[PDB]
């Protein structure tokens, strides 16, 4: 993509029902990549860093 | 001019040579620095020893004492140690304390936080200046406000006005409002701090105005500066109802930015370029003339402006005769700069689906449909026209 | 000359190599010593090092109950919130430590050497504070009708309480300054502050709100008291909808954290005591959020509205601003102001600023007619619609 | 029926909110130009976005209020102003136009109809529960001595006689440019009046000579609405003449 | 950043306009046809007997989750265990779907998804 | 719940994968805990009842340490059931995380998740 001369999508929205297994597959892309799974909900689910990662953009 | 350079140099030669000359020579001859000079080096080094607890200097008290709050869970009203100076401990900096008995041995660290790291954003953009075509007038307006007093403040403060600050970027979204701040920023060579307006309201209680202070304070220290505040429109539009800080949070944040901007503070060299959708959807507290001298309203981009932007993207893209610029521009209506960017980015992506590393007239024609719908869509408008 | 030039480049490396020797002798980095004041202080300093006066741990004394085993003891609660019973180190008398007063105790040996200065626990509030600021007197419009009304209440008791007692008039308390953003509540307050020449602490309430409910409240009472003690203090409370908002709850939210602090401010101004002669000014962003306790005379004797500066005011702001500026004098400064629609004070000034910029842009020693016309036609259309005032004024 | 609380109220901004929104909504629009001839007085609009799957019938911005009076409206805006809004101002003027036409024995005084137009858009601003329209109109007609007129109103009702006036795309921008275009030797025959209307419209039109819609009106004969195919022939002649000039 | 959202309304205007977000992806509600394959893979985990009735069981459930699909298989094991079979039979799946179906209906009446 | 405890061998064999945790959901009073209570009484064993406010201690640092040992007892003497009465006051999706008090709850949840895979 850097070669073609584009700028790579920042954002990806998946949308539809939460019980057509859309959610299950979304997470399956994370298992398949071996990405670290950082979950942010705009609530402090257990995230430790300063103690939130929902103010943590940069 | 040249003669001046010799004078400035004159202070500096004496500063390095004197410090070198005095330390070694004076311990050697009579008793001037001598026993006293060793004594300061040694005492501080022994007291400091192993370990040292880190603390932060909250305040300095005038009676050879200070309020340090230590990173061990206990605060201290320390006593100064012999041969350490009270008045070299900055309120910006954290100080090091001997951890056996609490006294300031010294400052080896100023320490660093993740809080700093948000304000400081480094830019080295793919599109910059002379990668934007058309809407030539709009760039000149920005510069008279931001660039000219920032470079040479001397007349502007001197005449009697406070320097004209900033610009407000509103009109049809997509004109290329974001490209413009980043591009003008390189030309002036101002330190570019980017912070979102929605990021300032967050779960934490009382952290919200403190962060806004930091944003301004850091911009000022950096020296020439522009603060591009992206999506500031966000505080106003939404009463979020998802923050534990609540409606209280939104109130207190909104005031602090005003305070830090001018206020009674009246900080200088800090231009704010505000990106908004519209300033009719923006919060009425924030908006008010006379903090931002000039407001620019972009017109709807025409067919003409559009060609110049596309020639640049064609140069950045794979080169062929199968790139057909004109056709895509013509078909579309009087609509944003963003679309020219969107047609090019979707066209490359589209190619990958095929199992082709080519971007041809076919990828473009498919791209024209999706970009046009998403952005505003012509088939509603055709009836009303 | 050529020799001299070489040194410019060089000095930077030369300071870096030398840097461990600089650090020890002058200060910062390895072995921080200033050499000028800690040297002088050194003989006094030796007393403190020898003693357990380091540590001298942050605390406040709850009660000075003395008891047996070691006779001079005090019951202290530290600022992190746990109590210790401590001893007296001989260097002060039991008289010096007093109940409710801030005190220092050791951590290694719990005992008082010197009591810690009371009530200076906010650092956050101090951050904002600049004593006696003002952009310049010329942007104000100088003496307006608005400025003069403000001086009678504000300047006059601080400068002379003598004249007050002589005539036999009670001294005033509160002035409530109100209007939507940019009508200059803060600008006028700074101008009177400088004139009276009383010490000036302005503070934003948004830093006297911090952490959770009740910590911000401690900051407001201690600050206020401290100022009250101080003879001839002027406090300009800048923009309070952050210790000044509405009072309610609905039990899906709640304004509480804000109301705890607001109420703490209101209580303190006159007090349950007669009144002092130390002045409070409040600047509020809404006249629609105020509860009646704040409004009572003796915590607010006359209400002054600085909202959308008066008919006289619009022209004075342009001419006094114009006076300072290098501008053309064949244009009527009042005509430009008059054109301005329902002008907030910030908006009148916006014309001058935009007008001057065009003039600076040319680099002339005046300005021209053209600079003024483009500025003013632009201001009337766009800016006025986009002011603070259309939205706020209807609400208020 | 009408709203109990007023849409338009005097608030501090200098005018009024709905006037203020309304000036924005004809500024951001497309070009509608009207040139005053000495044969026919001709109006034309930049956009209708014609593409050959649809036909204009009443879809026209230009609608004749009267046998010799017609007005072309530019409700037209950032995202397009409302044909719905224009039609009300049209309905009310047309009945009034015909009543005056009945009363005067020679072609209806434009003057009456434009003054009238101005009051119709103002009365909504004072009326409870209502607001003014976001149109600008080119009221055209011939007097009772046969004097051709091209008049303009803005959204709140203010009126002037003009030789030629252009609105939308910044109203000030386009109208100062129509003075340059305008010639008095270029209005002497029916095709030359029509050529001056079209030259201002070409400037930034998307797919021109199809979107361009202009109608002609005669001395007391009804409006003749020109189809875009017929208009295209003139558009070609000028678009080449214009190229030649640069 | 992967965001999952359940509407086209949760989005903000910045997310809609292209130049940073290439494409937005939509998933259909659970189909009968797709249901057969998700179910087939889970049915492999246990023994089957002569005759295909995977289609019959897929058609009957209206679903509401991947959980519901997965539950048909687990449930067939619970019925076989009670009964003390040493294999899983075709008859068990029939009883299971029907059980699972009924549980779905109770959630449907209450206006609930799979979380209460 | 009851049968894999008795005969793990039949429960694995059948085609249902080895025992994993159960989540019980519903509106208040429906007897999510009631069916769990009932079965535990009949058995007399293979059940560890832990209160979710027993994870927590007064004194900091100990609170996650408790969780590991109790959860471990189950693993050695497997199959065994760890039953938490009310999982809430710990299962918060929001922590303040600025006071020591908030931090401690956040540490119990953090241990819990880790331990769940551990069983």
């Amino acid at each position: 993509f850097e070669a073609l001369g584009i700028a790579q999508p920042k954002g990806v929205l998946l949308y539809g029902p939460p019980g057509t297994g859309k959610t299950l597959l979304a997470r399956a892309v994370a298992h398949h990549t071996d990405c670290t799974f950082i979950r942010v909900s705009g609530s402090e689910l257990v995230q430790k860093f300063i103690g939130e990662g929902a103010r943590m953009v940069r | 001019t040249q003669c001046r350079l010799k004078l400035l140099k004159l202070e500096r030669i004496k500063d390095y040579l004197l410090m070198e000359e005095e330390f070694i020579r004076n311990q050697e001859q009579m008793k001037p620095l001598e026993e006293k000079q060793e004594e300061e080096r040694s005492k501080v080094d022994d007291l400091r020893g192993t370990p040292m607890s880190v603390g932060t200097l909250e305040e300095i008290i005038d009676d050879n004492h200070a309020i340090v709050s230590t990173s061990v869970g206990s605060e201290h009203y320390v006593s100064i140690l012999s041969f350490v100076d009270k008045d070299l401990l900055e309120p910006g900096c954290s100080v090091l304390l001997n951890h056996k008995v609490h006294a300031v041995i010294g400052v080896l660290m100023d320490d660093t936080d993740p809080l700093v790291t948000v304000m400081k954003v480094e830019k080295a953009p793919q599109e910059t200046y002379a990668d934007i075509g058309g809407l030539d007038n709009q760039i000149q307006e920005i510069k008279e406000s931001v660039e000219l007093p920032l470079t040479h403040p001397e007349y502007y403060e001197e005449m009697g006005i406070k320097p004209p600050k900033g610009v407000i970027l509103y009109g049809p979204p997509g004109t290329g409002k974001t490209l413009l701040a980043k591009a003008v920023a390189n030309q002036t060579s101002a330190t570019f701090l980017r912070v979102v307006g929605s990021e300032l309201i967050q779960k934490y209680l009382g952290d919200g105005p403190k962060l806004v202070r930091e944003l301004f304070r850091v911009a000022e220290e950096h020296a020439p500066s522009i603060v591009f505040i992206d999506e500031i429109d966000a505080i106003g539009t939404k009463r979020y109802d998802s923050n534990s800080g609540g409606e209280r949070e939104i109130q207190r944040t909104m005031l602090e930015l005003l305070n830090q901007l001018d206020g009674f503070d009246s900080r200088g060299d800090v231009k704010v370029i505000m990106a908004t959708n519209r300033i009719e959807t923006l919060d009425p507290a924030l908006i008010r003339p006379g903090r931002i001298d000039r407001k620019i309203e972009f017109p709807l981009p025409d067919e003409k402006t559009k060609k110049r932007i596309f020639q640049i993207h064609t140069s950045r893209m794979t080169l062929a005769d199968d790139v057909t610029l004109d056709d895509l521009i013509m078909a579309k209506d009087d609509l944003s700069g963003a679309d020219i960017k969107a047609i090019c980015t979707e066209a490359g992506l589209m190619a990958l689906r095929e199992r082709r590393m080519k971007v041809t007239n076919e990828d473009f024609k498919k791209s024209k449909e999706n970009v046009l719908y998403k952005k505003q869509e012509g088939t509603p408008e055709g009836l009303y026209l | 000359q050529s020799t001299y030039s070489r040194q410019i480049k060089q000095v930077e490396d030369d300071i870096q190599q030398l840097l461990k020797k600089i650090n020890e002798l002058t200060g910062i980095k390895e072995s921080d010593t200033g050499l000028a004041p800690p040297a002088l202080w050194d003989l006094a300093a030796d007393k403190q090092t020898l003693q357990s006066e380091q540590p001298l741990q942050v605390a406040r004394c709850t009660k000075i109950i003395n008891a047996d085993s070691e006779d001079p003891k005090y019951i202290i609660n530290v600022k992190q919130f746990a109590k210790f019973v401590v001893d007296l180190s001989d260097q002060v008398a039991p008289t010096d430590i007093e109940e409710g007063m801030r005190v220092g105790v050791d951590r290694n040996k719990y005992q008082i050497h010197i009591p810690l200065p009371p009530k200076i626990d906010p650092t956050v509030t101090m951050m904002q504070v600049e004593e006696k600021p003002d952009v310049t007197y010329s942007d104000v419009g100088g003496c307006k009708e608005q400025i003069e009304k403000l001086r009678e209440v504000v300047e006059t008791p601080l400068l002379h309480p003598e004249r007050f007692v002589n005539l036999g008039i009670e001294p005033p308390k509160g002035v409530l300054l109100f209007g939507p953003p940019g009508t200059g509540k803060t600008l006028c307050a700074r101008a009177v502050a400088n004139r009276t020449d009383a010490c000036f602490i302005p503070v934003i309430g948004s830093e006297l709100v911090q952490k959770y409910v009740g910590e911000g409240a401690r900051m407001v009472r201690e600050l206020f008291e401290m100022a009250r003690t101080k003879k001839a203090c002027l406090i300009f409370f800048d923009e309070i909808d952050a210790i000044g908002g509405a009072r309610f709850d609905d039990g899906a939210g709640g304004d509480n954290e804000v109301q705890r602090t607001m109420l703490e401010l209101i209580n303190q101004l006159d007090g349950f005591d007669p009144r002092g002669n130390i002045k409070v000014l409040m600047a509020t962003n809404r006249p629609d959020t105020l509860d009646p306790a704040l409004m009572r005379p003796g915590r607010l004797d006359r209400k002054i509205e600085f909202s959308l500066p008066d008919l006289e005011g619009r022209t004075h702001i342009f001419k006094i601003h114009a006076r300072s500026m290098s501008v053309e004098r064949d244009i009527r400064f009042e005509l430009l102001a008059r054109l301005c629609p329902n002008s907030t004070g910030a908006e009148i000034r916006s014309v001058c600023t935009e007008a001057g910029m065009f003039a600076i842009r040319a680099r002339r020693k005046i300005a021209t007619e053209k600079d003024f016309l483009e500025a003013v036609n632009k201001v009337i259309k766009s800016y006025a619609k986009f002011s603070a005032t259309p939205r706020y004024m209807t609400y208020n | 029926m009408s709203y109990d609380r007023a849409i338009t109220v005097f608030s501090p901004d200098g005018h009024l909110f709905q006037v203020e929104y309304a000036q924005e909504a004809v500024k951001k629009g497309s070009t509608a130009v009207g040139v005053r001839g000495r044969d026919i007085v001709v109006l034309g609009v930049e956009k209708k976005s014609v593409a050959k799957l649809q036909d204009e019938r009443t879809v026209r911005k230009i609608c004749a209020l009267d046998d010799n009076v017609c007005m072309a409206f530019a409700v037209v805006a950032s995202v397009s102003g409302l044909t719905a809004d224009a039609r009300i101002v049209i309905n009310r003027a047309r009945v009034e136009c015909q009543s005056h036409r009945l009363t005067v024995g020679d072609p209806v005084t434009v003057e009456y109809i434009t003054r009238y137009i101005a009051s119709l858009k103002q009365r909504y601003t004072q009326s409870n529960g209502r607001r003014p329209f976001g149109i600008s109109a080119l009221i055209v007609g011939f007097d009772f001595d046969g004097t051709p007129r091209l008049y303009q109103t803005d959204p709140s009702g203010t009126y002037h006689a003009w030789k030629a006036n252009a609105i939308g795309r910044g109203a000030k921008s386009v109208r100062e440019f129509l003075e340059k275009n305008y010639t008095d030797d270029a209005i002497e025959t029916d095709d030359l009046t029509i050529k001056l209307v079209i030259k201002a419209l070409l400037e930034v039109v998307q797919s021109g000579g199809k979107n361009i819609e202009l109608a002609v009106m005669r001395r007391d004969q009804p409006l003749k609405i020109l189809s875009p195919e017929e208009i295209e022939k003139y558009v070609a002649e000028i678009e080449k003449e214009k190229e030649e000039n640069e | 950043v992967i965001m999952a959202t359940n509407r086209i309304d949760i989005l903000d205007s910045a997310l809609l306009r292209p130049g940073r977000i290439d494409r937005k992806i939509e998933f259909p509600p659970p189909n009968e046809e797709a249901r057969l394959d998700i179910l087939k893979i889970h049915s492999r985990k246990m023994n089957l007997t002569r005759g295909i009735n995977l289609r019959k069981i897929a058609e009957l459930m209206p679903g509401a989750s991947g959980a519901e699909v997965k539950g048909v298989c687990t449930e067939a094991g619970m019925y076989a265990l009670r009964e003390r079979r040493v294999h899983v039979t075709q008859e068990d799946f029939e009883m299971a779907v029907a059980k699972v179906m009924q549980k779905d209906s109770e959630k449907n009446m209450s206006i609930k998804k799979l979380w209460k | 719940v009851e049968l894999p405890l008795t005969h793990f061998e039949l429960y694995k064999q059948i085609g249902i994968d080895p025992p994993r945790g159960v989540l019980m959901y519903g509106p208040p009073g429906c007897g999510k805990t009631m069916l769990a209570k009932a079965v535990a009484h009949h058995t007399t064993a293979a059940f560890i009842r832990v209160v979710g406010s027993e994870f927590v201690q007064k004194y900091l640092g100990e609170g996650p340490r408790m969780v590991r040992d109790v959860f471990r007892l189950a693993k050695e003497n497997a199959p065994a059931i760890i039953f938490i009465d009310e999982i809430d006051a710990i299962a918060t999706k929001r922590f303040d995380a600025q006071t020591g008090a908030d931090r401690e709850v956040q540490r119990i949840l953090l241990e819990l998740l880790n331990q769940m895979d551990g069983f």
